């Protein structure tokens, strides 16, 4: 048997990192008024989406 | 003691497979366990074949 010295080392390192972020906002508002000498009217509407 | 590397010289070798490594090349051809040994002048206690 023929034995040869072969003292050796190898190293490898691979790493990946990722972040993804998405954001949305929506706002809506409506205000209405109505007037008559013997009547008053008001309406409001509000909407929010995230 | 034998000088490290005396097992690697005289190794039968293939030059195409790879650059200088003991993993290119097959088996030791020479009986240098048995040849006449000289001490190497710059390292006391280490010996090599006289050749």
């Amino acid at each position: 048997v023929d034995v040869q010295q072969n003292d050796s080392a190898t190293y490898t390192n691979v790493s990946g990192n990722t972040i993804s972020e998405y954001q949305r906002s929506l706002a809506t508002s409506v205000a209405i008024e109505g007037r008559y000498n013997f009547f008053s009217g008001s309406l409001s509407t509000d909407f929010d989406s995230n | 003691t034998v000088l490290p590397g005396v097992e690697a010289i005289g190794l039968g070798y293939n030059p195409f497979i790879s650059y200088a490594s003991v993993n290119s090349g097959a088996v030791q051809l020479f009986d240098w366990a048995t040849a006449k040994k000289r001490e190497v002048p710059f390292k006391a206690g280490y010996f090599v074949p006289e050749i």
